[PDB]
C-alpha cells in the first residue's frame, strides 16, 4: 500500500484555455456576469439605515473629482453660480470677493 | 416552555445559533478571530470538522 | 452590535417527550417531579415527589 503513480490531470475547454469567446468580428452584444460580492472590497458602513441586520451597505470610496472635474461639471450646465476670489486680471487685488 | 432543543447530541436549552460574516463565511461567535469557521459535508447538519 | 454579520438560527429542533426522558436517564443523578403518575399517584393527591 502507499505505492503508487500519480498522474495529473486539468481541465481543458474553452474557459480555461482562456479567451472565452474569440470574437474576431466585433458587433456582438454580450451578457454580463452577476455580483461577484467577493470583488466589492471597497469601503465597509455598518450604517444600514433601514435597521436590517440581513444587509450591509458597502461605499466604494476614491471617487472624489478633479477641479477641473467640478469646473466641467458647472459649465455643462447652463446658468450656475459660482463665486471664487484671486482671479487673473480682474480681480487679483480681490478687494471684493462675491462676484458670482 | 419552548426551552428545550436538541443539539448535535445534547439537550440544551438554546437553539443552534449560526452567524453570517460580512465575507459570506459563516461562524458561531460575532468575532471572526474566534469561532472555527463552519463546515459542512458528507453528512449534513454543519457539523464543525 | 456588528451590523455586518447576520444571525440565523436553526428552528424545528424542538425536544420531544422520549427525548427528554432520554436525557435525564442519560445523566445520573438528576431529579424528575411529576404527578399523575399510573399506580403510585394516580388519585394525585400529592404533587411533589421527586
Amino acid at each position: 500500500d502507499g505505492q503508487t503513480i500519480t498522474i495529473d490531470l486539468k481541465k481543458i475547454d474553452s474557459d480555461t484555455l482562456g479567451l472565452n469567446g474569440f470574437n474576431v468580428n466585433g458587433k456582438g452584444e454580450t451578457a454580463n456576469t452577476a455580483a461577484t460580492l467577493k470583488d466589492m472590497s471597497g469601503f465597509t458602513a455598518a450604517a444600514a439605515p433601514g435597521g436590517t441586520v440581513g444587509v450591509t451597505q458597502y461605499t466604494d470610496k476614491s471617487a472624489v473629482a478633479s477641479s477641473v472635474d467640478i469646473l466641467n461639471a458647472v459649465a455643462g450646465a447652463d446658468g450656475n453660480k459660482v463665486t471664487t476670489s484671486a482671479d487673473v486680471g480682474f480681480g487679483t487685488p480681490a478687494a471684493a470677493v462675491t462676484y458670482t | 416552555a419552548d426551552t428545550a432543543y436538541m443539539s448535535n447530541g445534547v439537550l440544551s436549552d438554546t437553539p443552534p445559533t449560526y452567524y453570517a460574516q460580512a465575507d459570506g463565511s459563516i461562524t458561531t461567535t460575532e468575532d471572526a478571530a474566534a469561532g472555527k469557521l463552519v463546515y459542512k459535508g458528507s453528512d449534513g447538519k454543519l457539523t464543525t470538522d
